[PDB]
């Protein structure tokens, strides 16, 4: 009762895992920068900072998102799948799509994000349940 | 002539394939056939291989002891000889004549021969003891620790060496782990736990069962001893019914119930199922009892003592062990006696290759919601 | 012258390629023919050829006691001498004198001839499926993605543990694949295809069967020989029948089956098939009976002292030999028809290969440009 | 009651530890003792013990035509009955009535008990020889000491050519140990010790012989099956000879033998012998031929048709089992006497290892101090 | 009674053990005394196993014609009978009657059975094709290329898939050739390239030779084919004397040359010898030429068509097969038919190890005589 | 099928895949360096570093596929490169690097002899890989 | 005569070992420390740094020793090591680094048990052994 | 005929080459210095480059002269290794026993070192040849 679907499920739902992380690490962030919106050079060192962390978690999330549904691709999957890729087109979309007011919206994408990202670690774990006894 | 009663039971009675377009001794066959046709050979006369009535080798009647079967009519009269798989008893010969065991025989078992067991999840490891897994496993962190220790406790002349006996170690273990699948995986030696009744009666997984009606299950039920008297205890205290009413019953159940059961019968019949088709069965361990089937004739008589006398020609001439290899073996049907590699003989790798990752996974979590923490906060 | 009676039987004798626009002896062409053309030039006569109307060589019918074929037409005035493959036997030798044997032979086996080495393209993937190979790969990729993840946000431990269990995992498959290949290659090593008769006697996945009716079969009946016991014993409980029709029958079926099933028939005529098309069979296993072919003659001739010296005369220098060659070999359709890894096994593994430095030259390409270009121009 | 004649054979009777304090049937003991115990307990009778003084069961004498042993005592009016291993045969029925078979028996096979599991510490460089081993560490270092000229003096291509020599080197190396090793250890595994006779017939690596002179050399004689013949006829041309003295030979010069021979004798005696010291012997083929022991009598007497059914009514309620468990299993001084890879055979390769990382430990510490003093201090 | 004449040539006339202890026909053994005995239990007389005088089969004189042999003793009264290993000729047929052969035979060929091999200095590359270790090699260097071609080509996502399926392709790699050498080393399976005369016709590496006087040499003399002339004129043109002078030279010959001589002789006598001490030997191919043994009687005889009756009586019966599996294989001896590695095996490895590694050491100190003479020059 | 020069020649192939793309950015560099203060001069400075470090792999690759074709006993091929080493010998030898033409005569040619030589080694591979 | 447990006895000897001149350096370096300008304040900053740096060592191979012995059903000797990890804990809750008595007390304390630790591990080594 | 012993003897004329090297470029060395014994500067430099060089190259004798002896040890030889013996002897000796006036010795020193190290090349080919042959 292996399908090769479980291993991918249990890889998704362990990257899930630090994909949670990260998305609550941004809000945090976020909420912080909106609290602070030398001590001005210190505030500048500190949204520097978080500026570059931001940054360099951008790759990640394309990374494994894309290894999420190339997996499940490969597994001859395509319930979960065309759940993922919308979110795909929203990352490809960004490119040509995308401080004091871009945050505003950055909040709501982050939080609704976290959401979308844990109904699917539910989802990939009951799947993998479901299908792992059989 | 003489008046030669008999049962149809194989392969000592059986009927020849044409016996519908035959009439008379041509159309059966089998061992006691041959048995009989020797016996005359040795004492001199003819006979009719007749058949018995009821289809019964020998029993009373608790109320009117009458005795149905081949020892009713050896007892009154319609019968001169009984040349049969006749089993030898006290009450049985306590009115007739037995001649010397022609076929000694006893209680034995019949399993389905081993199939290849459950992928076994946690396979890969046979090849080895779990010791030297934990000692490979205490051996690799031990080196890590030791490299550790020769960059902070040292700034080599050390790597060198330990990297050197690493690889010799990794290397000859690698080796024999291949070579030791290679060899579990070519010959595929099988073998089941059961080699004799003890360890039926040790363990409870697998079931066993008797005939519901029979000598068997009458000695069983006697025969007060630790391990029989224990097995008796256990059929007589287990559900559902082990036991059945007929042997093909019991055969059909013990292919069905592939590794969970196990019928006990006569070792003949046992050895001649094992040679018959579906070539999917087998008898292990010995013979439990001992008894024999041995040449019948009513008390006072003219043959006894001249075919007591030539059953011990033939036992001494070779010629029953003969007629049993032809009847049991020669004509036997099993006389003969790779694959990939599925998923679930490597599950466990895959395992723990997952739980090895989410445990990383947490740690660098947890790792980094320090350092950064500590590294903004101060 | 001379009437010559024979048969029609390939290669001994045959109609040439238009017999009808010739009119006598130079009509067939057979080893026969010219066997009959030395004869003549050895004791100086003229002959006229003849065919047996029956199509059968000689046999008495227990109804008429009356021989048949050549054998009848010698007997019978019919025929003043026989030129054909006419077996010897003692019923035979009762009503003629047979010469000299001028071809010894015996019982031979017959063949598919194994040409199997077709690989595929992917067969290196056959020891474990596709189920294995796939996670595999994204194991790899994952594996991976952690690392870098890792080394990302925390520039350890993790690396570490992750190493090692990459270790074991890696271990595990490279050993679980190389065994499971040596498993496979042993195996289809040590398969000895045939030596002998003996080779079939114990075993039973090649089926093995004669013609309908003939000497073979008799031979096979009525022998002492435990190993032809036991065959004929096998051939006797065949299900389908092993035994077919005319012999174009028992060789099409094994021209059909790859190993499954074997003939057994002349070793003359094994050879002669041996060497003709679609040259897809072969002759190993030593002849098992020694019998030979002789010319034969009324008993109450003048010939027999005066043929028997040409014929030992002929297999003292050769020319018999030379004969056989000739329109077995030099006839011949097919002109006279390993351990090591051939590519053909491992090719996939080299397609892939290039395929991927293929795609990693495009990327570093592609990446070269997005990177020079938008930072030195943009 | 009653006179009993008996013989001295273990464990069916023998003397008590003192006998000679004892006056009486309380002086032996053995299976036969309890026999003829129970045999008065059913017949309801007193008897006296007696010993035979040929020490010989009974045989005639080709010369003199006259019965000896207890068979002569009986028949000579010196014993009214025998209770002792007496075995049935055709010439002994003709002058005695033997009862029905208390034990049967047959001939069986017996060999050295197998627990040659001392591996070497070193086992592991058995598949190649030192010769080579020593070469592959010295390569190692050399390969070192040239990566480190390298990058020592010329701060490449020199690098990458010996990386793929030795990635080369190294493939070879551990892909030809893997293979010898998983040659000794498949050819290790596919080794049937034995299952029956025909397992000696069909080879000649193990001899196996028979006593001297007895029933069974002569079942071996005179045996239709061409198993027995073949093994008659290896036995035959034996050099050295396979027959023996008294069976105490044969049995040691297997107890010293590993498994170069086997000894044929009587079941009952070999499993006697498995279960004394020093348990280093086993059975496991089947019985051979199928013979009985039983109880004698003079012919013209009153006990046979009163001792047959006491016979019967014992081995139906199982006390002759009872019997032969306590004198074989319960009297027995051995109790009741696989596929991985032990640790055994791997121990060089850890103790190797630890020592290479104390030693490179020690290296450390001495490179610390001389580095540390020597800089800081002086 | 009758005048049996024949020579002792075994298996066919042999003297009992206890020769000397008997006088008589029990004297003699083999395979024509049970033929002669059968022969005169088909007919019905009484005979006289004598011997020949001069120990010859049968020749005349050029100058004198005078039969010495049994045919001498056949044509002048001195015999009745030669049941003998007689050759049929011409000449000895123009003269007496020979019937039917009893034993058809012919020329073959007897060699040492095959040994190990040299170790094949450069063999560890046998279990796979040159072409796959070019392929290997310049896919090596190929891919270090393109790694070098990801570094200055641009500064990563390309040496990851390109590690990756560099690690898939070596993995496969390592994995075929420890298989394919395991199954080497396993089933050790040994060939000789000698399967026929044809072989030695077209090689001449290994010599041949036969008696030089007998029936064979002036065969091969005579026998005028492509491939008997062209051995005829080797052995004719070659040094040293290829010829022998007896049997037991030339085998003793094959046996000290193992590897480079072969011995032509009749097939019976090299099937006899390849059973018997010390089992070193082995026949290949078939039957160059065919002739056959027949009984003689002299030219006006009575039993000529009872003995040719009888020949094939038995020829038919099954009874010649019979008598020859008992004197040829039955009383055959060798009727049965891992290591270590030594470096031998090995020493190319180590070869190519010292020359990559001197190739990189003088690489390494020209480009530092370059790299510091243009660094302090300039 | 295979016959180990198929193996060649798809090594051949994408490597020549990647030198073409390595002399279109040769001349594509000319192009743009026809051109001829700090602007300029790193503009040029930081290309001529390219141009000088990628010189090597020419050499490398060469000597590659003339050791392989020679190593697979493809001789009809080898003499279809023999003159491009001793081209290369003759640079290493004697090299300009007034020079802008010489530069883009000796690109150009050389981008013609790649891309030729791509489709004769894919013709090659096409007819051994059939040629059972 | 090997039993798993031998191999652990061994790993902890060797480890041992180098504690056991750990502590010999911590004692020698504070005995050096005793001293209490930049010839000092170096001779004293470069050998805290060695000192703040060689702590992570000891946690390491005593939770290592912990787990072996806890792996290889060793309990008689796991006790004998608990106390230490307490010690440790507590330690990392609050460690003082007036100091150089406590400092000095705390390493003579370990380099001793250390010491001890080294024979009682020989000694079940050798006992394991022979336990045939 | 290989012995274990054909091995160790072709590894060691291997490294003897670079050992001749090594002594003719001392040789070379010492030979410059002494010509020679802002042009200052240079020169200077130049020396300090040599003497770098020269005190790099000091470990690598040691390390395969030492290798030979014990290669010819493990080899059970006993006739060669005595030959290499004296030069360990001396470099031991070196330690406690060693510009204008030191070249003077480490001249001969060099020369007779490469004159030494080239008998012992020859030496080992010729035991090789007649020891690969048996």
């Amino acid at each position: 009762a292996f399908t090769f679907a479980a291993f991918c499920y249990m890889l998704s739902l362990v990257l899930c895992a630090a994909l949670i992380f990260f998305a609550i690490w941004h809000i945090i962030a976020f909420d912080e920068l909106r609290t602070d919106f030398v001590h001005a050079r210190e505030r500048l060192r500190n949204i520097e900072r978080i500026c570059f962390l931001l940054r360099k978690l951008v790759l990640p999330e394309y990374s494994i998102h894309s290894l999420f549904c190339i997996m499940f691709l490969c597994a001859q999957e395509w319930l979960t799948l065309g759940l993922n890729v919308p979110l795909l087109f929203y990352h490809f979309w960004r490119y040509f799509h995308c401080n004091a007011d871009t945050l505003s919206y950055c909040q709501k994408e982050a939080w609704c994000k976290l959401a979308f990202y844990l109904l699917s670690f539910f989802y990939y774990l009951y799947c993998m349940i479901y299908t792992l006894v059989s | 002539t003489v008046v030669v009663t008999t049962i149809l039971e194989s392969p000592y009675v059986m009927m020849k394939k044409n016996h519908e377009m035959l009439e008379g001794n041509e159309r059966y066959e089998g061992y006691c056939v041959d048995l009989a046709a020797e016996i005359a050979k040795h004492c001199g006369f003819k006979y009719k291989l007749t058949i018995v009535g009821d289809g019964k080798y020998g029993a009373r009647d608790a109320d009117t002891k009458i005795w149905n079967g081949m020892v009713g009519e050896l007892v009154y009269g319609k019968a001169d000889i009984a040349i049969a798989p006749l089993t030898i008893t006290l009450v049985r010969e306590e009115v007739i004549d037995f001649s010397k065991p022609f076929m000694s025989l006893g209680i034995s078992i019949m399993i389905k021969k081993p199939q290849k067991s459950k992928p076994g999840v946690f396979s890969f490891l046979d090849p080895l003891a779990y010791e030297i897994w934990m000692c490979i496993v205490f051996a690799y962190i031990g080196v890590s620790v030791v490299l550790f220790l020769v960059s902070r406790f040292s700034p080599s002349l050390s790597g060198r060496i330990v990297g050197g006996v690493w690889w010799f170690f990794t290397l000859i273990i690698i080796s024999s782990y291949t070579a030791n699948l290679a060899a579990f995986l070519t010959v595929e030696r099988m073998v089941s736990p059961i080699e004799s009744a003890e360890d039926l009666s040790k363990q409870t997984e697998i079931a066993y069962g008797t005939l519901d009606s029979g000598s068997t299950k009458e000695f069983f039920r006697r025969s007060k001893i630790a391990v029989f008297d224990k097995m008796w205890t256990y059929m007589r205290s287990a559900e559902p019914s082990v036991f059945v009413r007929t042997t093909a019953e019991g055969v059909a159940r013990v292919r069905k119930s592939k590794g969970k059961y196990a019928y006990l019968l006569e070792s003949t019949m046992n050895e001649y199922i094992e040679q018959r088709k579906p070539c999917d069965t087998m008898k292990v361990g010995g013979n439990l009892d001992s008894k024999g089937y041995g040449i019948a004739t009513p008390k006072g008589s003219s043959l006894g003592n001249a075919v007591n006398l030539a059953v011990l020609k033939l036992n001494e001439q070779g010629l029953l062990d003969k007629l049993k290899n032809k009847w049991w073996y020669d004509k036997g049907e099993c006389g003969s006696g790779t694959s990939a590699l599925s998923l679930s003989n490597v599950a466990g790798v895959f395992y723990i290759l997952v739980g090895g990752l989410g445990l990383a996974m947490l740690v660098a979590l947890i790792e980094f919601c320090y350092k950064s923490r500590a590294e903004a906060k101060r």
